[PDB]
């Protein structure tokens, strides 16, 4: 299973749910930014890894982060 | 038995293949079906 | 031993070839450097390093590999 | 390829029987052989008023023009 | 490039004729023509039609470093998610054919990683890399000397 | 001049030596 | 020449050859030479875009001076 | 009408019923064959299956392999196919204490880990025999002949 | 999970052995109208009026039809729920996990990955060289 | 440290766990070896300790029986060990029909009256073609020979 | 496949068990090994 | 005058086409 990991610097603009194919991202309530909403990773046992929501991204240097961690049958992205 | 005629080989090889080949396969494929439930 | 009686000539033996995929043109081809069966030519130096610091004999040969067993050991 | 491979290999250890080829074991292309011969047989018989064949590649003269061979049947 | 300096300056010194190092070692054609194709002669005749010599393992050896080395230029320039869609048909295909789904993997078939044929693809290119100098540098000095 | 046919065999002998020790240490080097 | 260079393009990828850019960005912006439009590695696919067009180019290339000057000589 | 439908009705399961795949003559000759029989214990499955196997594998080394040119063609063509069994035998082996040590099944006796080994005990047993007999059937070629055209009468 | 399934002619692309030993996943919608969507496995089959269910080898392809279907119809299906179907007959229910779509903020959420420090604030790997535990970790 | 302990933990069960007898190797092997080998059917056990034991058996009957120094020096060795098998069958078959004859346990397949009759034909099997193949090896000696040293090429 | 050195012998049943015997040993052992629970 | 080899050969492989299609008959008769 891969790590989400979602960092302070977050606005909160949601691309990074939108361009989960996974549904590995919500928006949760925050106070840190204008917007008052965090990503959060609840469901990463289903992370692919495939970095879409990092592209997605718009800050610098980035307010979400995939690290590839133990591949398992989901995270590997397997119909057989 | 010999044979001048073209592809002799072919009776060496078919006279034992129907005259024991086809029936063997014939008729344990017909008892497999005349005795199936 | 074959060898050090002429250096400049005597191509050095690396070791013996057994392959049962060989022919018999490999093994007349292969059947050099005087040798009655398919050899292949040393061409790491082994031979001019063992010369030089004094073996002579294929029993010192044979005597420094046994030993080197026994100190790998 | 591992029909090059092969025989690459017993050119190699000396086994020039063991090979591919028309001295040892044989690969004829019979199939585009009889098409050949088709085609060599076709003026007269299926193209009877084709005077010479489609092309000297299937079979019969070779041509020359000045010395140097314009077709030569692809064996 | 210091190896086939290092073969091709020694190979004149050896034969005596240095000045077919020095007079074609300035341009590349000198180097292309009067020492990768011209020592090459008797090491890719090493078999041929009409027989073999003592150089017939290193003429399998200098086409063998040529496979290794060509097999890992698929591994550096096709890349992963190529292989692994074409795996899984490969792995439909074992499923859905008879006599042959009874026997199943216990390891799911993927493609090997991005790191990994980048190193399998490498490590094929300096395999092949070193057996085909080695053949050439071996059945040319010893073609000619040995 | 030649090694004899005991020479070849003996070290053969000698190379278990080697032989088991590799295989303890490859064992104890994976515990 | 041009097949081993295709070799650059095909074997590597970008996210070598921006960091190492960004390095000669440095050097620009050291002697105050940046460029405003900034400079970038080739995308992932121009990379490979690049490494076939060269590859292609090289070997073709290759295969046309082999074959005009044997065929040329020959007759 | 339409002959490819969807593979034992399920449409979203990978696989259609094709007139290869799913045809009355693929559903009874297929099902019928050793590794589908239904009611046979796996040593007759993997005898079947071997005799099957061990009769053509000496055909490739007897007439293409190197001692094909001897006086020991027969000979040699033999040791090539039961040293391929031997072989074979070892993949089926190794496969079943692979494949069957969590957990034994109860739908097929063959998907186990004692009736796989039945199954490997039949294939070496009909695959090294079923290689002596097309071997026997070849060295005494000259023999089978004369039965066949009635030289001995 | 009641549901007529969508009329398909059948794909290769489809369940696999997986299905029926590790897991499978069914999405489940409702359309308005009989309607022509892309399978995610290949093809194209038809959506059925009223409750629709489908059973996918995988979780992308359950979301990459719950996109389509909230994208590419003029009226958009917004009510699909994906299931994680194993063979023991368990079902895991799946997206969306609390009934609002993850884009849109829910109260009741608890935050997964949240860290409180930016992405440069991470500990060196010297300090945490033989704890086992990632810079992102600890 | 101390290498020798008791038993499985049982300083009272008559045995001790030493280098020779419960060691990791000794687990490894003695457990990997067919009488003890996890999830092998007695019919593939049976078998491969037969084949182990028909291969080695018409040596000492082929250079040191009365027909060595004939020309039928591998036929008495073959013929020598084919009935010593037929013996050794016997003496399993009629152990299986004297020690599980009041109930079938539960525990081991090995050890029971169905199992060790499927061992006897297994041992039986493989001991006889085990003998067999290596009298094919002994009389084909002068090919085996040469295919191993390539005089065939 | 001859030999003048002593022991040639030792080459005809080593290069078939270095060859065929080592590897289909250690890889089936192997095979057990890396695909047991 | 006389047949060849390949006469009698490919006088077989046509006889799968009635062969294939008695199959079918035998069988749509049977259903
Ligand atoms: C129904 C017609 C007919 C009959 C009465 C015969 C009779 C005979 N054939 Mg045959 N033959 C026929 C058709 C016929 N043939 C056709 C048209 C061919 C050309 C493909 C052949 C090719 C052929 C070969 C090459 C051989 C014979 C041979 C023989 C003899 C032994 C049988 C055998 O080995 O069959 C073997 C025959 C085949 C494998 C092909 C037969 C295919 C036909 C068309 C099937 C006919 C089925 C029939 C209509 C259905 C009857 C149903 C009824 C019994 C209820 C025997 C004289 C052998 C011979 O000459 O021995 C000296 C032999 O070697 N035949
Ligand atoms: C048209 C069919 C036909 C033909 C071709 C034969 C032919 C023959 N019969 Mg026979 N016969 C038949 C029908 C036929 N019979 C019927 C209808 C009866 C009742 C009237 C008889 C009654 C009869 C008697 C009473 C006897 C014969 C015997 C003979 C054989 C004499 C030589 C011999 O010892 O063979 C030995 C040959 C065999 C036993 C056949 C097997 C040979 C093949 C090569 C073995 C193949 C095995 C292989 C592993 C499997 C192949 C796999 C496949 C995929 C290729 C000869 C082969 C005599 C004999 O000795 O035969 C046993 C004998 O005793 N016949
Ligand atoms: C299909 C053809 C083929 C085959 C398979 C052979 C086979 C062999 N040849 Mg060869 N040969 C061939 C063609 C071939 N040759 C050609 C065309 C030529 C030109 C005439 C030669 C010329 C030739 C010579 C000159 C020599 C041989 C030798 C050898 C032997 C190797 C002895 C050895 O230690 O092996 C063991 C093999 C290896 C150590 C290499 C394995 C490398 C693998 C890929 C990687 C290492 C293993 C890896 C780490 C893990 C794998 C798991 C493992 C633990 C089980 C063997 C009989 C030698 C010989 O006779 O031996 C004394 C030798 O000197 N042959
Ligand atoms: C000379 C170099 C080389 C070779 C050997 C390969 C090999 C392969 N390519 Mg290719 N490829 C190459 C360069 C090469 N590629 C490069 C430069 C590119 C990058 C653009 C690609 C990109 C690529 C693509 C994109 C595709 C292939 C595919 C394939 C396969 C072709 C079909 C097949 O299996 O044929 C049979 C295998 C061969 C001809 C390889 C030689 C096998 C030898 C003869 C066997 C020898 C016996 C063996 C070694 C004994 C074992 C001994 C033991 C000690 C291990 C094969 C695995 C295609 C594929 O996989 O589809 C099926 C595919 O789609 N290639
Ligand atoms: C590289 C490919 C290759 C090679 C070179 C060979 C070559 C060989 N195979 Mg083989 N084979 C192969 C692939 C190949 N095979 C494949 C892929 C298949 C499909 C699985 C087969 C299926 C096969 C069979 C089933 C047979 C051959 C046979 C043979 C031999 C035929 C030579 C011949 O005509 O003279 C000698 C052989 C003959 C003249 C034919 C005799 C056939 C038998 C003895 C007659 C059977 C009588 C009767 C019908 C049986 C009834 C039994 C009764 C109890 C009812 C030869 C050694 C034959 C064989 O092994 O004979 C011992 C044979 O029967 N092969
Ligand atoms: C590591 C050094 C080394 C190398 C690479 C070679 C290479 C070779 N040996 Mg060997 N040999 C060596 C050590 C070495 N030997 C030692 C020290 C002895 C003296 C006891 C022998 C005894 C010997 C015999 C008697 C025979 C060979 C033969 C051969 C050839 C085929 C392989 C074979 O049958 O091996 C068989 C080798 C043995 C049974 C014993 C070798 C034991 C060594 C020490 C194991 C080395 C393991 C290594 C260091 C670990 C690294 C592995 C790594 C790649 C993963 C080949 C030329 C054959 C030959 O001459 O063919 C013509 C042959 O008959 N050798
Ligand atoms: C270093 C290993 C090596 C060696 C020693 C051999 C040697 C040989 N190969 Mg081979 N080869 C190998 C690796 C090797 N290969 C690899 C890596 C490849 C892939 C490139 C090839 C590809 C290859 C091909 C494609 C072919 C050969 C064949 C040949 C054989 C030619 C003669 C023959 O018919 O053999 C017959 C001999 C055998 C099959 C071996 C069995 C003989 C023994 C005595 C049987 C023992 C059984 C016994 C019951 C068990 C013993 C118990 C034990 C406790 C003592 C010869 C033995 C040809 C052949 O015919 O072989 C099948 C052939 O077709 N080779
Ligand atoms: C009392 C005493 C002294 C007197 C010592 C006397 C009176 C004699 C000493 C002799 C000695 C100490 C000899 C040492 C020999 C060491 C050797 C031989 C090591 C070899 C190691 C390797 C690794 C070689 C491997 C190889 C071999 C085997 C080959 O065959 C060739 C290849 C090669 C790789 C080279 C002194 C006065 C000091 C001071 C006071 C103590
Ligand atoms: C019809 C058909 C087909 C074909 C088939 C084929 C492919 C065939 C083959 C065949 C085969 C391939 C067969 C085999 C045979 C074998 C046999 C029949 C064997 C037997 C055996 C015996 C006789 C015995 C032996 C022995 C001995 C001698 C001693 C030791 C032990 C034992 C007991 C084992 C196909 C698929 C196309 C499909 C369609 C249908
Ligand atoms: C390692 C080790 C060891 C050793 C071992 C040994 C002792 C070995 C032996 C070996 C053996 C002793 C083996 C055997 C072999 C055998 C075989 C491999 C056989 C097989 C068979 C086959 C090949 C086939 C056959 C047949 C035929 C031909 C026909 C009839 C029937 C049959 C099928 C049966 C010991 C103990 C010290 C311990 C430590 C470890
Ligand atoms: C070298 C290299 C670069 C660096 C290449 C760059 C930055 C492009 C260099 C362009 C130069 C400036 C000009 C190239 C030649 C022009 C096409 C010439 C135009 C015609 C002239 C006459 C003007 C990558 O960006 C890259 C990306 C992905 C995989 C591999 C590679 C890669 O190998
Ligand atoms: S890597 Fe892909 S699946 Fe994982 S959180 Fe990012 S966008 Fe979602
Ligand atoms: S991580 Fe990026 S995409 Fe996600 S909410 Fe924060 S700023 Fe938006
Ligand atoms: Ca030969």
């Amino acid at each position: 299973s891969h790590s989400v990991k979602i960092y302070d610097t977050c606005i909160g603009c949601t691309q990074c749910v939108r361009a989960c194919p996974l549904d590995v991202l919500e928006m949760v309530p925050w106070d840190g930014c204008k917007a008052a909403q965090i990503a959060s990773s609840p469901r990463t046992e289903d992370c692919v890894g495939c970095k879409r929501c990092e592209t997605a991204c718009p800050t610098d240097f980035l307010s979400i982060r995939v690290y590839l961690g133990a591949e398992t049958t989901r995270s590997m992205g397997l119909a057989y | 038995m010999d044979g001048s005629y073209a592809a002799s080989y072919l009776p060496w090889i078919l006279i034992p293949m129907v005259g024991w080949l086809f029936p063997a396969v014939t008729m344990g494929l017909l008892f497999i079906h005349i005795e199936s439930e | 031993e074959q060898w050090i009686k002429d250096p400049l000539n005597i191509r050095p033996i690396a070791h013996a070839i057994w392959d049962p995929h060989f022919g018999e043109g490999a093994v007349n081809a292969f059947t050099q450097a005087g040798a009655s069966n398919p050899v292949n030519i040393a061409y790491s130096g082994v031979y001019h390093w063992f010369y030089t610091i004094g073996m002579t004999t294929n029993q010192e040969l044979y005597s420094g590999a046994v030993f080197l067993l026994v100190l790998a050991s | 390829f591992g029909l090059y491979i092969h025989n690459d290999t017993m050119r190699a250890l000396g086994r020039p029987q063991d090979m591919f080829s028309d001295t040892a074991i044989q690969l004829q292309p019979i199939f585009a052989q009889w098409v050949q011969h088709l085609h060599t047989l076709a003026p007269g018989a299926t193209a009877p008023n084709a005077l010479a064949t489609a092309s000297y590649a299937f079979g019969g003269e070779t041509i020359a023009v000045a010395g140097k061979v314009a077709m030569m049947p692809i064996t | 490039w210091l190896t086939f300096y290092w073969h091709w300056k020694h190979l004149g010194v050896w034969s005596g004729n240095v000045a077919q190092f020095n007079e074609n070692s300035t341009y590349l054609m000198g180097w292309f023509r009067d020492y990768l194709w011209a020592n090459s002669a008797q090491l890719i005749n090493g078999y041929n039609p009409y027989g073999v010599n003592n150089l017939s393992v290193w003429a399998w050896m200098f086409l063998f470093g040529h496979l290794v080395w060509a097999t890992g230029f698929m591994f550096l320039i096709s890349w992963r998610g190529y292989w692994q869609e074409l795996i899984e048909t490969i792995v439909w295909a074992h499923e859905r054919t008879p006599l042959a789904n009874l026997v199943r993997w216990k390891d799911k078939p993927v493609a090997l990683s991005i790191v990994q044929a980048r190193l399998v693809g490498l490590a094929h290119f300096t395999v092949g890399y070193v057996l085909t100098y080695a053949a050439f540098l071996i059945a040319s000095t010893a073609g000619k000397f040995g | 001049m030649a090694l004899s046919d005991t020479q070849i065999l003996a070290a053969l002998v000698v190379a278990l030596l080697p032989a088991f020790l590799a295989f303890r240490l490859s064992t104890e080097l994976y515990k | 020449f041009v097949f081993a260079f295709s070799l650059m393009f095909l074997f590597s990828g970008r996210g070598y050859w921006q960091e190492l850019i960004e390095s000669i960005v440095w050097a620009h912006n050291k002697l105050n030479v940046a460029p405003a439009i900034q400079p970038r590695a080739l995308s992932i696919i121009q990379g490979r875009a690049v490494g076939v067009a060269h590859y292609l180019l090289g070997g073709i290339v290759t295969t046309w001076a082999f074959f005009l000057a044997r065929s040329l000589s020959i007759g | 009408n339409q002959v490819v439908q969807a593979y034992n009705g399920d449409p979203f399961v990978g696989h259609l019923s094709t007139p290869i795949s799913d045809s009355a003559f693929t559903r009874t000759f297929i099902g019928n064959l050793p590794a589908y029989r239904k009611g046979l214990s796996p040593i007759l499955r993997g005898l079947e299956v071997g005799m099957a196997h061990g009769y053509f594998l000496i055909g490739p080394w007897t007439l293409l392999g190197p001692l094909r040119d001897s006086e020991y063609q027969y000979i040699g063509g033999l040791i090539g196919a039961l040293a391929l069994i031997l072989v074979a035998t070892a993949a089926l082996s190794s496969y079943g204490l692979v494949t069957f040590q969590g957990e034994q099944g109860s739908g097929d006796t063959l998907q186990t880990a004692d009736g796989w080994s039945q199954f490997a005990a039949g294939f070496f047993v009909g695959g090294m025999g079923g290689a002596f007999v097309a071997y026997f059937l070849l060295e005494n070629l000259s023999v089978v002949d004369g039965i066949f055209r009635g030289l001995f009468n | 999970l009641s549901g007529q399934p969508p009329k398909f002619g059948g794909s290769t692309g489809g369940l696999l052995s997986k299905a029926n030993r590790e897991e499978k996943y069914a999405i489940t919608w409702t359309s308005a109208s009989e309607q022509v969507f892309e399978m995610p496995t290949g093809g194209a089959a038809i959506m059925n009026e009223g409750e629709n269910l489908l059973y996918l080898a995988r979780k992308e392809q359950c979301l990459a039809l719950g996109t389509q279907l909230r994208t590419k119809f003029k009226p958009k299906i917004q009510d699909y729920k994906i299931y994680r179907v194993y063979p023991s007959g368990e079902v895991q229910y799946l997206h969306p996990a609390d009934g609002v779509f993850p884009e849109k903020v829910n109260e009741g959420r608890e935050a997964q990955g949240t860290k409180t420090r930016r992405i440069g604030q991470n500990p060196e790997p010297v300090t945490i060289k033989f704890s086992g535990k990632a810079p992102y970790e600890v």
